[PDB]
């Protein structure tokens, strides 16, 4: 399968500033083949980005992602309260390690 | 590179035929016209027929028009000028050339950019 | 849209689970259903995915041999089955369809299940 | 419409070169619903063949057309009175039938394509 | 200086969908009373066709978003829907059945295949009955109940009905070609080692495709086209696991079937003018079905198709053959159609290798009457008995395959058979075919103007 | 009538403005038999808009047709030897593809009714 | 393509001809299949048997054609003001309904015929 990182483990920040979560694919060819999901605890996944750069219908624009190849990130524009959840990079079958995104 | 040799000159008499040739090497015979231009002796230089590309395309002047014919081989890559009934004012040297008029698909070539060595036809 | 799954259940070591996910909005037979396993404060692990259609499952390296993917295609219901239950095994199971984007790269999850949570103790 | 179609069928061929009109009019218009659209779909495409074979030979919109090809004794060897005069178009086209396709590509691709290459490039002057 | 210049009948085209119509023989059509794919829907074929070369023409093609097969596909289900719509429908066949076991002349392992079923049955008069008696298959019956009163129904009767094909109707694969209507030509890639993607620099343009037989199988593509030069892998995407990946010879295995049971048919009067057809009486000794094949050809190849998809994988990956993890009968055996009867092959034997970086095979089949084909739940066939011993004779000429998922260690790559789609068996033969729209007007620079 | 279609399509313009002919007799020709009806009655709607496309042209029964129109440099500034004798027409449609309805309404409506309007007042002098 | 259809119904006759490309682009396009595939069947059909009448009418490629055949007062008395500054082309219909027959007929065979006979007559010499 195809090994993927999403660094970093814990993420601390405040509501309001700009985070970039990173996912690095190790395994593969290099496409633009990746999703982005949110958990929140006590819930079930949910699509974010479908495609490397996509996004799913129905979310808001300040979740949006980019990248290629073997380097993807996922960019929160602004930390409202309704966005500090566990995300999850996707290719094909394998997924993330998880990033937490933690008030402080 | 290129050369054409013109061939077929000779002393005619008033009322004769004559015909007139133009060999060419060096290029795509079959994507230039060509032209006939004739010099007298002690005169300077006139145009006498043009055919296109082709061949099918043929214009002479307004003196020689019914007499002269103009033609062209581009397998043989030979240029031909068939001059019936030759008056006085016909003796001259002939240049065969290249130019005078171009398909569609090039660029006007309203000049002659290759001229040949020259064949005296007197009559 | 919509898929709803069994309920949570309690087994001992050696017995054999069967959760469920019924499947209402979509057409069941047009997607493929994919089993996703989350153990607690672990990441997300995929199992298998069965093709509603032919009924054909693909598992994991792990899960081979342990479990078996079926489907009802009358009452639009999909069922995977651990057997040789272990204690690594306690998580929540869900069912997830893939969305049908332009490239068909089948594995983009927006339909999610709600979960089912198999505890396993003694 | 239908009126004088075909009475020129037994009138020699001059005769019957004046009558082409009438002959030009009559070539235009449930299960046995699409049958009967089958037959008028190849009508039309019938009728679009032949108009499509005149104008690539410069004969569009035209019933009476010259060219530039010359006949060929061996096509047929009869004098201008015996054929226009003494045959009709029947017994015409039972004996050109062979020869046909001859003239139809010394019409399609020589004479038309060279003809109009030369009217471009006399357009050019 | 320039002008406008309009060309009619430039040689330009585009991407385009369109209604393709068949082509076929007109002589097969004489030797062919009726063939499921019809030759009357179609039309007969031109002798002698035409493949100009487009030389310095290269060409973008997909054989993973091509029109042509869902066409193929569209026009199949139809054309066997409407050979199914005239033949007599078995809805009175749904009654209870009481069923023994049949053990004449039995083998260990044709033990409990078909049963000895006992059932009253309507008569052409409409007062009146009659008790017949059939052997059917354990495949194509259900116990009624949990309860050993051995009653027995049909497996279609309770969610649909259940369509017999015609006796006289044939089920040889026969030769289609696709056409294109006016405006559009068919661009057929004369490359040797295209994988089905990409841009495709020898092209041809040709009046119709060459002849496809309607071939349906699983597991194993038979009778199509073989590739010239070296074995073909062809997936949507080699990384994804969800997308089956297609596998073209160079070299056909010959795979000989055979089903020894010397068949009878029976006539059973249903209706006014409804017969129902039943597998009588086995003259003689019954055994199971089975198919060979040679067991030096299928490791050779194998080892070739090993060789293709190292060149994807890794050159000292591990790659292991298993059989079907499990799904419906169709997927998880080699199923085909070959004289009328339905095959059902357990190809364990031919997948059951490792391929470390450095006589013949019988596989054991099974038969049924009562087919779901295309992977429609509630459109049933029952397939009438076919008289005699048959013998059947066929190339294997590719595969069907599925890699597993979740691999732990990285050095083994396993593949499974696969299929119950068929849009993935005529996608293998119409790989090198894109239609396309004629655009024949065009504007251009030139220096000439209109008079 | 198939023998040499589209063979020029790999050929430079100039090239494979000679076949023309060769492309322009290739346009023409139950449940299945309404859908390849169809099928037929579009490719004869298509000719016919084609056909008409260069009827209101001034073009009609003309494989080649010179305009009045001037090609505007913002179309494309190549020059003649580039586009004739180095280029397809293939790629020259994929050139021109975003021009292509400018060209058509400057044919359509300017350049044909203008120029037939003062035929009409030059026949009446 | 539908944009300005039938506008100038309501304007002058010589407005109106200043528009008819317009009309002209407007003119081309299960048992629900079937009726609309006969009805576009028809419309083909419909606009053949147009252009054949322009056709054998000298009329080819041609939106204005201008003609050998004299106006009779008898169709219409009316002065060219009046007709083409005073009148649309619906009233101008309506006025000539009974008399286009005629003109038809003068245009189909005499006109037509006869000159195209002298333009043969003409390349003899
Ligand atoms: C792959 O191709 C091979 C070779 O083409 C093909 O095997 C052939 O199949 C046909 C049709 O099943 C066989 O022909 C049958 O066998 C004998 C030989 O003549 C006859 O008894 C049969 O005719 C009976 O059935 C007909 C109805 O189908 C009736 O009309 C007729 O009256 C008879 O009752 C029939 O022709 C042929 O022998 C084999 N050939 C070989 C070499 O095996 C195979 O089926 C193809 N495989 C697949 C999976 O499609
Ligand atoms: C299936 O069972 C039936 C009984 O319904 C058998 O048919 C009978 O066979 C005997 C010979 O043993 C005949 O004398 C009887 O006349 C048959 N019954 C009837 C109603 O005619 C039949 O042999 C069995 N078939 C098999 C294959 O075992
Ligand atoms: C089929 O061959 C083509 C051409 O070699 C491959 O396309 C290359 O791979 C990827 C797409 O998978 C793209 O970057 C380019 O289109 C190609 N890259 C090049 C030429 O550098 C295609 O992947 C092959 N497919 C298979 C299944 O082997
Ligand atoms: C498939 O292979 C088996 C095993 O080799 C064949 O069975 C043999 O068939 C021959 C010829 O009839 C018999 O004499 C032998 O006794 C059989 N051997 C066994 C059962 O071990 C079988 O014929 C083959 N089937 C085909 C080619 O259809
Ligand atoms: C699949 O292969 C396995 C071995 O990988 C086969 O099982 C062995 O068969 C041989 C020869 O018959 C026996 O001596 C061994 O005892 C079997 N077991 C093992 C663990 O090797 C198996 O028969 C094959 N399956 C088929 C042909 O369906
Ligand atoms: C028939 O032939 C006769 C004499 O051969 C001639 O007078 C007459 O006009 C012809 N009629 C027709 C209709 O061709
Ligand atoms: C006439 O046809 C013959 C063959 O029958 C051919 O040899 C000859 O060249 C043709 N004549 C002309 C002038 O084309
Ligand atoms: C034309 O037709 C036949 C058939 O090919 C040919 O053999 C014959 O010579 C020709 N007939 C006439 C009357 O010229
Ligand atoms: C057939 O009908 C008889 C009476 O006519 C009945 O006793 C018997 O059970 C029936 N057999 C079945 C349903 O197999
Ligand atoms: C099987 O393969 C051989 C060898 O290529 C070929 O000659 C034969 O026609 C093939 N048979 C079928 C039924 O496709
Ligand atoms: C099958 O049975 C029929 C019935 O007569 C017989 O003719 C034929 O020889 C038998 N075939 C075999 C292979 O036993
Ligand atoms: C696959 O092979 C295994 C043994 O490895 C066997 O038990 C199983 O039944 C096979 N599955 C199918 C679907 O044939
Ligand atoms: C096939 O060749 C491979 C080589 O790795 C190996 O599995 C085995 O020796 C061969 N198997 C058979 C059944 O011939
Ligand atoms: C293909 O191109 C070569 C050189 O580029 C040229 O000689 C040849 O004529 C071309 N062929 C076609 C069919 O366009
Ligand atoms: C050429 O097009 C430009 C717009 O790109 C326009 O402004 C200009 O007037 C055009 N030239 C002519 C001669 O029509
Ligand atoms: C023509 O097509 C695209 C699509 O609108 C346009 O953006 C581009 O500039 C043009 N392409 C070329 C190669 O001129
Ligand atoms: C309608 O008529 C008025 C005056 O009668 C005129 O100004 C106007 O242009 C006309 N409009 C149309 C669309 O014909
Ligand atoms: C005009 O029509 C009348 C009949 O109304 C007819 O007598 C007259 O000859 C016609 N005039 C011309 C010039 O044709
Ligand atoms: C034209 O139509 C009618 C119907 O034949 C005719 O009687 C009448 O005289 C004409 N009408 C006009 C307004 O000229």
């Amino acid at each position: 399968v195809s090994v993927l990182t999403q660094s970093p483990g814990t993420l601390s920040l405040s509501p309001g500033e700009r985070a970039t979560l990173s996912c690095r694919a190790s395994q593969t060819v290099g496409s633009s083949y990746l999703a982005w999901y949110q958990q929140k605890p006590g819930q079930a996944p949910r699509l974010l980005i479908y495609g490397a750069s996509s996004r799913a219908t129905g979310i808001p624009d300040r979740f949006s992602g980019s990248g290629s190849g073997t380097d993807f990130t996922l960019t929160i524009s602004r930390l409202e309260p309704e966005d500090f959840a566990v995300y999850y990079c996707q290719q094909y079958e394998a997924f993330g390690q998880g990033t937490k995104v933690e008030i402080k | 590179e290129v050369q054409l040799v013109e061939t077929g000159g000779g002393l005619v008499q008033p009322g004769g035929s004559l015909k007139l040739s133009c060999r060419a090497s060096g290029y795509t015979f079959s994507s230039f016209a060509m032209s006939w231009v004739r010099q007298a002796p002690g005169k300077g230089l006139e145009w006498v027929s043009l055919i296109n590309d082709r061949g099918g395309l043929t214009f002479y002047v307004d003196s020689v028009k019914g007499r002269f014919t103009i033609s062209r081989d581009n397998s043989k890559n030979t240029l031909s000028l068939q001059m019936h009934s030759l008056r006085d004012g016909d003796t001259a040297v002939y240049y065969c050339a290249t130019g005078g008029m171009s398909s569609a698909l090039q660029s006007s070539k309203y000049y002659f950019d290759f001229w040949g060595q020259g064949a005296l036809v007197t009559v | 849209v919509q898929l709803v799954q069994s309920g949570a259940e309690v087994k001992q070591p050696g017995a054999s689970v069967k959760v469920s996910c019924k499947a209402s909005g979509y057409t069941f037979s047009d997607h493929f259903m994919h089993w996703v396993r989350q153990a607690p404060g672990q990441g997300l692990e995929w199992m298998g995915w069965i093709n509603p259609k032919s009924g054909g499952p693909n598992y994991a390296q792990k899960f081979q041999g342990r479990v078996t993917m079926t489907r009802d295609r009358s009452i639009s219901t999909a069922y995977m089955e651990l057997r040789g239950l272990r204690s690594d095994d306690t998580a929540i199971y869900y069912c997830a369809r893939p969305m049908h984007d332009y490239d068909d790269h089948d594995w983009y999850f927006d339909l999610w299940g709600r979960g089912t949570l198999v505890t396993v103790s003694s | 419409v239908f009126l004088g179609f075909l009475g020129a069928a037994g009138s020699t061929m001059g005769a019957a070169s004046m009558t082409l009109t009438v002959q030009a009019r009559n070539l235009l218009s449930t299960v046995w619903g699409i049958k009967q659209l089958q037959a008028r779909v190849l009508a039309v495409e019938r009728y679009l063949r032949d108009q499509q074979l005149l104008g690539i030979w410069g004969c569009s919109g035209k019933l009476i057309c010259c060219t530039n090809v010359p006949w060929n004794s061996s096509w047929s060897n009869r004098n201008l009175s015996e054929i226009w005069d003494n045959m009709t178009w029947l017994q015409w086209d039972k004996e050109i039938s062979n020869y046909t396709q001859i003239i139809y590509g010394l019409l399609e691709e020589s004479q038309n394509q060279q003809e109009k290459n030369e009217q471009d490039l006399l357009a050019l002057d | 200086n320039l002008w406008v210049t309009v060309y009619y009948g430039v040689p330009v085209w585009k991407d385009a969908e369109t209604t393709l119509f068949c082509a076929s023989d007109a002589k097969a059509y004489e030797t062919k009373k009726h063939n499921v794919w019809a030759t009357h829907a179609c039309v007969p074929t031109d002798p002698n066709p035409q493949e100009i070369h487009l030389e310095n023409v290269t060409e973008e093609f997909n054989m993973w978003k091509n029109n042509m097969v869902e066409q193929m596909h569209t026009d199949i289900i139809s054309l066997w829907d409407q050979s199914l719509k005239p033949c007599v429908k078995l809805t009175p066949l749904c009654v209870t059945l009481q069923c023994t076991n049949v053990t004449n002349n039995i083998t260990d392992d044709m033990r409990g295949e078909l049963k000895n079923c006992s059932f009253n049955m309507t008569t052409e008069l409409r007062d009146k009955r009659q008790k017949v008696h059939a052997l059917f298959y354990k495949l194509d019956i259900v116990p009624i109940n949990e309860n050993q009163n051995t009653s027995y129904r049909l497996i279609n009767c309770n969610t649909a009905a259940i369509t017999q094909a015609c006796p006289k109707v044939s089920f040889e694969p026969i030769p289609i070609h696709y056409c294109a209507p006016a405006g559009f030509a068919i661009l057929k890639c004369k490359d040797k080692k295209f994988n089905g993607t990409g841009p495709c620099p020898s092209v041809s343009t040709v009046q119709c495709t060459h002849g496809i037989k309607p071939v349906v199988s699983t597991q194993l593509l038979l009778n199509g086209s073989l590739a010239e030069e070296e074995v073909m892998i062809r997936s949507k995407d080699i990384r994804n696991n969800a997308k089956n990946i297609l596998v073209q010879f160079n070299t056909p295995v010959q795979i000989n079937c055979t089903r020894p049971n010397n068949n009878t048919r029976k006539s059973i009067r249903i209706g006014p003018g409804q017969w129902f057809y039943a597998t009588g009486d086995i003259i003689g000794d019954i055994r199971q079905a089975h198919c060979n094949v040679s067991k030096a050809t299928w490791n050779e190849t194998l080892g070739k198709v090993v060789k293709q998809l190292r060149k994807h994988f890794g050159n000292n990956t591990i790659i292991r053959f298993a059989n079907s993890s499990g799904g419906d009968l169709e997927v998880t055996t080699h199923s085909f159609n070959c004289g009328g009867e339905f095959f059902y092959c357990d190809t364990s034997g031919l997948f059951n290798s490792t391929w470390i970086s450095n006589d013949s095979i019988t596989l054991p089949c099974r038969i049924k009457q009562i087919i779901n084909m295309w992977q429609r739940i509630g459109q049933a066939m029952y397939a009438p008995p076919i008289q005699g011993v048959i013998r059947c004779v066929s190339n294997i000429t590719g595969l069907i395959l599925t890699r597993d998922g979740g691999s732990t260690d990285s050095t083994t790559e396993t593949f499974r058979p696969s299929g119950g789609d068929m849009r993935d068996n005529w996608r293998s033969e119409l790989y090198k075919y894109k239609v396309v729209k004629i655009e024949p007007l065009g504007v251009a620079p030139t220096r000439c103007k209109r008079r």
